[PDB]
C-alpha cells in the first residue's frame, strides 16, 4: 500500500 | 533482495484545467496498480493477478488516499509555480518516487522518498531518513517546512514498518511470478553492412528479472566505447530483453566474444565466434 | 527547462514467422516531458487496435512508455512506428527490422 500521510512542497 | 516502489506524475495543462495525474506502484519489476486522473473509473485499478485477491477495504483505501496524492500534487503545482516565480501559461511536472528495499533475510534494507520538478531533482530523503538533500533554493524552503513539521519522522515509520510488511505481503501472494527467476536465452547475430564490415549482435531474451548485463570484449578488451547498448525493453509478456552491438572488420570476427550476467545464469556466460 | 529525447525501439515480442501470431512492440524510454505522441504503423497507415503501459519512469526521472499489439507477420507487411515529441523537430519514424 501506498503511503497515507502527505504535506505538500 | 526485493523493493516495493510508488511513481506519481502530476503535469500542469495551463487552460486545460486541473493537472494530468498519473500513479503506478511496483513490486521490483512488475506493476500491480494504477491510477489515471482522466479515466472515467477513478479508482485505484489492478494490474497484476495476484494483487486482485484484495477485498473492498484495500480498494477503497487505497483509492482514497491516491486521490489525496492527486490534490497534494494539484497545490504542489502552483507552490512551486511561486517558488521559482513562473508564468501560468506553462506546462510543468512534478514527480514523486518512494518505496523500500528488503534483503534475503525479508527485513529492511533501504528506504527512500524523492521529488523532482520538470525533470530535475528537487528534494530527496538521505538514506539516513532522517535528514534532507534539496538541490535549490526553493527545496530549501521545502527542506525548512519539513523540517518544522518533523515529516522524515512519520515517513520513516511508513519505509520501515507498513512499506516492508505489505511488500512481503505481496510477495507472498504473487510469489509464483515474483519470487522466480527466468535465465537468459542467449545468442548472436551476424550481418555484413558493407564488402568489409559487419555488424554483431548479441541478444539476450526472456529474462526476468530486468537486471543484466552485456558486454564486447575484442581479444579479453572490453570493448564499451564502441559498443552500441540499447535499454532494456519488455517483451510484453512479463519477461525482458536487450542487446548489444558492434561493428567489426570483416575476418576479425573471432577475436570478438560477448559476455552475459544475469542471477538466472549459475555463472557469467561467454560466446564466442569460431 | 531539460528536454530529453526519446529513445525509440520496434520489435516484435516474439521471433517472427509468417502466418503465426505474435505481439508488435513499440518501446519508449528516456524522454522529458511526458507529453508524447506514439502510433504503430502498418505499411504506412495509422494502426487503431494498439494498447499501451501506464506512465512511469527511471531512476533519472526520464519516462517511458510501452506501446503494444497483436500482429500477424507476412512477408510484404511493412510495419513500424511513428513518435512525436518536442525535443523531435519531426515526426521520426522507425522501421520494424525483423533480421536483426
Amino acid at each position: 500500500v501506498c503511503w497515507g500521510e502527505l504535506m505538500n512542497l | 533482495s526485493h523493493s516495493m516502489r510508488y511513481f506519481f506524475t502530476s503535469v500542469s495543462r495551463p487552460g486545460r484545467g486541473e493537472p494530468r495525474f498519473i500513479a503506478v506502484g511496483y513490486v521490483d519489476d512488475t506493476q500491480f496498480v494504477r491510477f489515471d486522473s482522466d479515466a472515467a473509473s477513478q479508482r485505484m485499478e489492478p494490474r497484476a493477478p495476484w494483487i486482485e485477491q484484495e477485498g473492498p477495504e484495500y480498494w477503497d483505501g487505497e483509492t482514497r488516499k491516491v486521490k489525496a496524492h492527486s490534490q497534494t500534487h494539484r497545490v504542489d503545482l502552483g507552490t512551486l509555480r511561486g517558488y521559482y516565480n513562473q508564468s501560468e501559461a506553462g506546462s510543468h511536472t512534478v514527480q514523486r518516487m518512494y518505496g523500500c528495499d528488503v534483503g534475503s533475510d525479508w527485513r529492511f534494507l533501504r528506504g527512500y522518498h524523492q521529488y523532482a520538478y520538470d525533470g530535475k531533482d528537487y528534494i530527496a530523503l538521505k538514506e539516513d531518513l532522517r535528514s534532507w538533500t534539496a538541490a535549490d533554493m526553493a527545496a530549501q524552503t521545502t527542506k525548512h517546512k519539513w523540517e518544522a513539521a518533523h515529516v522524515a519522522e512519520q515517513l520513516r515509520a511508513y519505509l520501515e514498518g507498513t512499506c516492508v510488511e505489505w511488500l512481503r505481503r505481496y510477495l507472498e501472494n504473487g510469489k509464483e511470478t515474483l519470487q522466480r527467476t527466468d535465465a537468459p536465452k542467449t545468442h548472436m547475430t551476424h550481418h555484413a553492412v558493407s564488402d568489409h564490415e559487419a555488424t554483431l549482435r548479441c541478444w539476450a531474451l526472456s529474462f526476468y528479472p530486468a537486471e543484466i548485463t552485456l558486454t564486447w570484449q575484442r581479444d579479453g578488451e572490453d570493448q564499451t566505447q564502441d559498443t552500441e547498448l540499447v535499454e532494456t525493453r519488455p517483451a510484453g509478456d512479463g519477461t525482458f530483453q536487450k542487446w548489444a552491438a558492434v561493428v567489426v572488420p570483416s575476418g576479425q570476427e573471432q577475436r570478438y566474444t560477448c559476455h552475459v550476467q544475469h542471477e538466472g545464469l549459475p555463472k557469467p556466460l561467454t560466446l564466442r565466434w569460431e | 527547462m531539460i528536454q530529453r529525447t526519446p529513445k525509440i525501439q520496434v520489435y516484435s515480442r516474439h521471433p517472427a514467422e509468417n502466418g503465426k501470431s505474435n505481439f508488435l512492440n513499440c518501446y519508449v524510454s528516456g524522454f522529458h516531458p511526458s507529453d508524447i505522441e506514439v502510433d504503430l504503423l502498418k505499411n504506412g497507415e495509422r494502426i487503431e487496435k494498439v494498447e499501451h503501459s501506464d506512465l512511469s519512469f527511471s531512476k533519472d526521472w526520464s519516462f517511458y512508455l510501452l506501446y503494444y499489439t497483436e500482429f500477424t507477420p507476412t512477408e510484404k507487411d511493412e510495419y513500424a512506428c511513428r513518435v512525436n515529441h518536442v525535443t523531435l523537430s519531426q515526426p521520426k519514424i522507425v522501421k520494424w527490422d525483423r533480421d536483426m
